[PDB]
């Protein structure tokens, strides 16, 4: 016999906001600030999938 | 305009920049009430400081 197990993909979505201010100051300070907000939002996000799972 | 010939610029490549500056300062104390500065402009050298 052959039965199925099926679920829709569900979403998960998450928001910064990093003023151009904040982000000129993260670039003097040492920061890459383009890529920092892209990790943060990554990171927090691929954590998360780590509590779902 | 007038530009910036006028001024000093020193264009900052982070924002809340600071500048230093030195005094020669005499009297055993660089830093103490009344110690005096070795090269200021107006105020005269003590003539005698190193001598009678």
């Amino acid at each position: 016999q052959i039965n199925k197990w099926q679920t829709a993909v569900k979403s998960r979505k998450l928001k910064t906001g990093i003023t151009v201010e904040l982000a000129q100051d993260l670039e003097a300070n040492g920061f890459d600030a383009p890529n920092f907000l892209e990790d943060l939002l990554a990171t927090e996000m691929a954590d998360e999938i780590n509590k779902d799972i | 305009l007038i530009a910036f010939d006028i001024c000093g610029v020193q264009p900052m490549n982070s924002p809340t920049g600071q500048v230093f500056a030195l005094r020669a300062v005499y009297g055993k104390d660089p830093v103490a009430a009344g110690a005096k500065e070795a090269f200021h402009p107006m105020y005269g050298p003590d003539a005698m400081f190193s001598g009678q």
